[PDB]
């Protein structure tokens, strides 16, 4: 009389998005590219970034 | 799921807007789309070829197709190409993806059931994933490659 | 409320070996709220409706169908 | 349709079971996913069998 | 939108088709301008909703009348909240580029719950209505577009 | 005293409720018009 | 099953002819059936309207309906409204019929299986069904509000 | 069919090339696919107000809903919004086509049949099918209206 | 591809989602570049058809051989004439942007054909190979990429 | 203008003066005109100071002699990030009312610090004086004012 | 320091220039600018009769004015009213400021080691200072009651 | 499991000698252990004011402690302090590893089964380790404060 | 070192008493050292396996002899390949400063193993005593200490 199949039980991930080394040497080389010089514009106003 | 929809699932269930980790998160893997694109055709190109080979390195001249064995039969052998071309594609479907949901969702649900109701041998499927997985991160480079075997290792580990 | 309906169906996508000519042609009454759905399946494979004719049912009654 | 078979499977099993017994007669297999059990239970919610 | 081509391709046998895979690179290009216009609607968020309750309270006064849901600061401000809400699930579908993660959770069950909470559908298609064209003085004109799309999507829905 | 003092959670009613005193807009009013002076039978046009 | 058909069924499984007991027991049923039938109209009238005041009794403003709860999407309050609607509805055969059999067959049986599997909380759904007894026994009075409130705390004891 | 499909199909059957006129035909097509995409969306934002205010135009306060009409029963009024909205829905997709033979094959295969068979009247729907012209043409533009008048004229045609 | 999606949305009762509407805007700027390829593959036909000759009874010499099938004038005619056949559904394909009336004319019952005809399929997927590798040398990268796309949807079809 | 106010309270044992408070009303009263003029000076950056220190080359082309400080490209890209970082100062002085927030971030001590950087005084002077003339043009009359007076608390306070 | 130069710090740290965000945080500080010089005014009107008042309520008639307390001595009381003047006074300028940084830096530095060493009540001075809250929020409004408060309460909670 | 013992478990089940990154992270945990050292000491210094002021903070004067709640027994109030003293010593625990694994093994492994089982509120003891969290980085400081939030919202995450 | 303070500490039900921080503090102190003997030794292994195998087929030639098990050149391979996971085991046990990692996965269980296997446990300690001379050659007098500590761990195991 019981229930084959009630339902399906979501079942979570083992990997988020701290992995798939990739997106995640994506997440490193990308934050370390904001503070690299950004040569674009005139000189005189990228040495006055903190 | 994916790893734009798994961002945007975690920033939801907590009522909380895109703040800056991510939008790092994000940005991160639209930097990573371009090699996941160009990874996924060629790894569409040549499929059978990479079964192939991953069966001549692990499954052939074996116990397993001699009689006896889990591959005697020519419909056992035609499922075990069948399975392995099922690794293939779901892996680069998580690869494209880069988020394992849709590996834990439409592949790892049922699949330990399966594999002890028909008496697959577990050890020899672990062992043609792996067989897979150099055979993809020779023929795609080891940039991707890593990512490929971290979804196809995932398989496997999910499998044991 | 039925009804008659004679209808073709395609079958483009394989080449099929067996017999298979009832489905191709039939002449066969279907219910009323069923219809709605057999009409838009058989245009889902690009079949031909020939004629459709009331079997039950008197058009423009209200209650009792 | 007949109320024979609303007798036989409907009438001692609950609405969740109803689908999985109802997918084996009829489609010849079990319910694939969580989300083509939700479209029949709203089926078996606001309609009839 | 990969989601979208990834479960296309996965109820066939078959891999994803380049053809899949050239709109996935052509979403990849356009998901900084995407960004910028979710950044524009986000950083705008309390402008839009008293825009949108502007507009809407002018348009239906019966939400404002007592025979209507919407009758006194805490339902008036349960309303505005739901706006908020239907705003932050537009600004979803724009990062997303397809209406997926916003219908999921703004659209699939909608008409029931607003039949049973007593308000009515058409008074919150009209303040989607009212976001829309705020959102469209707020932004550029291919930027009003492309927010327009989503925005188009929920008044669609909403009905 | 202590239920105000928490801190009210993220996505609640009351953070909008400002908002909606600011718009204002009370309802209309009664029209007025008496359902026994209707005369609906006739009201209704054709077309 | 019935309060006569279970009658029936205990004088049968015996053999026994119906004696004075079990007419009296009939006799009771038939003198009942008159509120009985008109508590289930009642009911069948505003049945939304219960739903809709049982949810702001008790589960609205909570952080159930937060982004976090269980009702947060909006598919899953419709499902709520679904769960509370099927709650009194199978409270009003149990009512109608004079027998909780029809719980046990049609709603407790693999009930607390699928809301230990879908991580529904128990409780808020114990003090949900809590509120539509208490909302339904005022809307129908206290003499037929003792038998709606029997068979609702009889799905609220076997769902805990 | 597309109008590509239509256009592959007339070079196919001849065994031609593309030449030059084809061309022409498809990239006047992938010019005209920007108003046809944007018309497509707009129309797709509020097709529940068009067939309301088409009903209120030629439809409502005539003898058809009045009792002996054939939309007085409300399911039959409901039956009305249905076919009103299936116009619509299938005029949109032959405009975004733009070629109408999924008309022919998916709305005026049978019809005729079915509203002769259920005494439908033909011509208050071919005043109903205009007025859905008229209310969608003012509200795309009189530039993607033409292409849209152009699939509800032919949706009238073929009905009469 | 504009019937794919419109069929896919068909079976569906929702409209088309905003993501296929995205893959159809990309289609249409992709467009111009389809016909150019196109109209190269059109007007070069018989030095492909000569060059996949060629190299495909280079490669399989059974055909030439009196117990094959293209023995003879008339019947290497005849093959030329499949191969030319191939050649005009790969522009159909290439235009269309998506396999379906590429397969709906040449792919979807041509096992049985082949077979009651007496010609392995196996020389007719060489020889398609052989006009993507002619193509391919015709082309540039890019259009050499996106032709062999279909070239290859038909070498994986035959086989 | 508070915090001088309350320190100058704050030497005397008494309370803030009816005068002292009248000044902070107008204080507050000027100061969304002093907002648009740092809107103005803020989103006006690079040509103010890339024409204030061509300015100065034009008079004093001893800094960018060879024998001088500014030779060389890193050396006046430095120059100019002084420049920008004077002009930011005059932005906060203008913001304040004050001129303790020029003073203490960059008057206090800067004479000690040229002297130990080889650096000329009265070039500085001279382009600070230069940033008085380009944002003198820029703005409007009394606006410009107000501007070149804070500019000229630091040409005075720099010598 | 004001709430100007907090803006302004705050920003120099980051290294950039004051946008928008600063800008809308200085016209509220200048939005509430105009009714804090009318608290201060209001409150420089009557500080003695504030302090009086406070002395009256909270530290009068009790163990610590009595012989035996800390507040007996005449000198012990002069010390008393000019402490809780300063505190009337320091608020004032905290309030003036927008900015409790200060009023912590003048007295909020040494008072905890002073009031150590010479044995002085801190909840007395706590509850006088209160005492002076109440006062001042009674004398001069609601919200610039509460935002004297603020600081009046920064003090108190310096000294715990 | 330490971090030293991570590392060299990865370093192990490849076969690979300690390359030059395995000793960045093994020289980056040597340079973290001082103020890993200092932040376990001074939370074990005064772990029973952290947990008194935890409860202050989050639980107390709820409806929690009241009758009806789930902490209204005084066993249970009992039980609440041990629970919260133990979420706090492993969290230190896991701190000085530098690795959350012992979470995992010894109180993460079957805690969720144990609180539905009980009935106990899973959201009040969520924000119960939150205001453990916010009161301990302000008593160690925010540098150690982040690494101690680590495992506290570790702790957080595995128990929701 | 941690794991064992915690685990002691863990059987008791008290905390980690200061003198377990006190030895913990001055690990993570000489941990710089331990990282640079590792190094020192890692780099340098197959100069330690030579002189390892040089020193032990001197000192017992029965492994070399017929009648052993180190016969051949696929069984000296095998005999040098383990004499480089006993080298790998004790740099693990350098770093951990404590030699818990390295019993776990050379010690726990190796006497059954190599008697199952046939080989002498005497000629593989004989072996460990050689890797320690030859580091002790390698490295200088306080580095030699600290690696022949635990070298003198695994001669102690294996007998
Ligand atoms: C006739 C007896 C009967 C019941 C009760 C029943 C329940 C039932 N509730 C479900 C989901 C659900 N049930 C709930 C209900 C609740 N969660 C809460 O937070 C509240 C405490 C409670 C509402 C009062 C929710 C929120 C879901 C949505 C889960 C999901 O679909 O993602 C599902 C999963 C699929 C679906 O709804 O369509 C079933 C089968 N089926 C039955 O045949
Ligand atoms: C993100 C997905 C999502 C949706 C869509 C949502 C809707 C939602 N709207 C609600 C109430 C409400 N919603 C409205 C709505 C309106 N005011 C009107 O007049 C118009 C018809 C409309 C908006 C302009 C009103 C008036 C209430 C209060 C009704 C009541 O208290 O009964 C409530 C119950 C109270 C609450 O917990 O907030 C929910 C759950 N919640 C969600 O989490
Ligand atoms: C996609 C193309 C398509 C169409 C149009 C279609 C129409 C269609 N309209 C029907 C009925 C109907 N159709 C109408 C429509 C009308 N009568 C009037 O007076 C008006 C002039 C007109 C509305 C504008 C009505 C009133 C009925 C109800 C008859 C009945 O069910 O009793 C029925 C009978 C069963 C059912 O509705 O569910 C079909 C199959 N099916 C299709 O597949
Ligand atoms: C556009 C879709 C389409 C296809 C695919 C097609 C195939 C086709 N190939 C044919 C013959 C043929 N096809 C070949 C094929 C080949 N030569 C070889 O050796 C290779 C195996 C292969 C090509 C390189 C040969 C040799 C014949 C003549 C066979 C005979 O006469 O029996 C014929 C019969 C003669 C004719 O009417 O042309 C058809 C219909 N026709 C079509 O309309
Ligand atoms: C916000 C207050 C503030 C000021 C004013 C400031 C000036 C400053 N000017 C510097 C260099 C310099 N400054 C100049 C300046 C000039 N060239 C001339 O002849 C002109 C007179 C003058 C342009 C106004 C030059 C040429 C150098 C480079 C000198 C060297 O590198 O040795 C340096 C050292 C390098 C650096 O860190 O950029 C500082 C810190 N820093 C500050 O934080
Ligand atoms: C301007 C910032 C500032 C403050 C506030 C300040 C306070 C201050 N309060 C003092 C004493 C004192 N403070 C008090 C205060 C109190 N006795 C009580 O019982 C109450 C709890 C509290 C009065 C409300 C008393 C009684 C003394 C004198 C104690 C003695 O005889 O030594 C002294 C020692 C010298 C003296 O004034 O006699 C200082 C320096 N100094 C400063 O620079
Ligand atoms: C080391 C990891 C670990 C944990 C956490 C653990 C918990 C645990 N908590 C329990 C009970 C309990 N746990 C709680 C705790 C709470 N209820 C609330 O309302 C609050 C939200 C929360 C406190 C913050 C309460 C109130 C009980 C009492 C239930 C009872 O015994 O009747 C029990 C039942 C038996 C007993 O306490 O002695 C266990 C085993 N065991 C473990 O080995
Ligand atoms: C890291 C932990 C670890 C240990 C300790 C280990 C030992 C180990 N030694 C083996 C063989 C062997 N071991 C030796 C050992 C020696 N030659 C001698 O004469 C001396 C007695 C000694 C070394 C100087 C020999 C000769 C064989 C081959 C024996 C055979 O083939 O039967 C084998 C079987 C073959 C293999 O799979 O490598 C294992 C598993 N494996 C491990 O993973």
């Amino acid at each position: 009389n019981d229930v084959v199949i009630p339902s399906f039980k979501p079942v979570q991930a083992r990997i988020q998005s701290d992995k798939t080394p990739i997106l995640a040497k994506a997440i490193a080389d990308l934050a370390a590219q904001a503070k690299q010089m950004d040569k674009s514009k005139p000189l005189f106003i990228e040495l006055g970034r903190s | 799921q994916d790893a734009i929809t798994a961002v945007i699932n975690s920033a939801d269930v907590q009522g909380k807007y895109l703040d800056t980790a991510a939008l790092e998160k994000l940005k991160a893997y639209f930097s990573t789309g371009e090699l996941r694109v160009r990874a996924a055709t060629t790894i569409s190109a040549n499929a059978a070829a990479i079964v192939k080979e991953a069966v001549a390195k692990s499954l052939l001249y074996s116990d397993i197709t001699r009689p006896g064995g889990n591959m005697y039969t020519t419909r056992r052998y035609a499922a075990c190409i069948r399975d392995l071309d099922y690794y293939l594609r779901y892996a680069t479907y998580a690869m494209l993806a880069g988020d394992p949901s849709i590996l834990d969702e439409r592949v790892l649900n049922g699949l330990k059931e399966t594999y002890n109701s028909l008496g697959v041998p577990v050890g020899a499927t672990v062992q043609a994933i792996q067989a897979i997985k150099e055979v993809t991160a020779s023929l795609v480079g080891a940039d991707a490659g890593k990512e490929m075997g971290i979804y196809l290792d995932y398989i496997s580990s999910g499998l044991s | 409320r039925l009804f008659k309906i004679t209808a073709l169906v395609p079958s483009l996508s394989r080449t099929r070996t067996q017999r298979e000519l009832q489905n191709t042609y039939f002449t066969k009454l279907v219910p009323y709220e069923n219809w709605f759905r057999e009409q838009q399946r058989i245009q889902k494979a690009g079949g031909k409706i020939i004629k459709v004719e009331l079997a039950t049912g008197k058009q423009g009654t209200n209650a009792g169908l | 349709y007949s109320n024979l078979y609303l007798k036989e499977f409907y009438t001692p099993y609950p609405n969740t079971k109803v689908i999985e017994l109802g997918t084996k007669h009829f489609l010849g297999r079990a319910p694939i996913d969580q989300a083509e059990i939700r479209k029949y239970n709203q089926i078996l919610a606001t309609q009839g069998i | 939108i990969v989601t979208k081509s990834i479960v296309n391709a996965d109820a066939e046998a078959r891999y994803l088709s380049p053809g899949e895979l050239d709109r996935i690179k052509s979403f990849v290009a356009g998901g900084q301008q995407r960004l910028r216009i979710a950044q524009a609607l986000t950083d705008n968020r309390e402008r839009l909703v008293k825009q949108a309750g502007d507009q809407l309270f002018q348009k239906r006064p019966d939400v404002v009348s007592p025979g209507g849901n919407a009758y006194g600061q805490e339902m008036t401000a349960t309303c505005l909240r739901d706006l908020d809400y239907y705003l932050r699930l537009v600004t979803y579908g724009i990062v997303a580029g397809d209406v997926t993660p916003i219908e999921e959770i703004g659209v699939i069950g909608v008409r029931e719950m607003y039949k049973s909470l007593g308000t009515p559908i058409e008074a919150v298609g009209e303040g989607v209505r009212a976001l829309k064209n705020a959102a469209s003085t707020l932004l550029s004109a291919e930027d009003a577009a492309e927010a327009g799309s989503y925005f188009d999507y929920v008044v669609g829905a909403l009905q | 005293r202590k239920s105000q003092e928490k801190q009210l959670r993220e996505g609640d009613p009351r953070k909008f409720a400002d908002l909606a005193a600011s718009v204002g807009n009370q309802g209309n009013y009664a029209q007025r018009i008496s359902a026994f002076d209707i005369d609906y039978l006739n009201a209704v046009p054709n077309r």
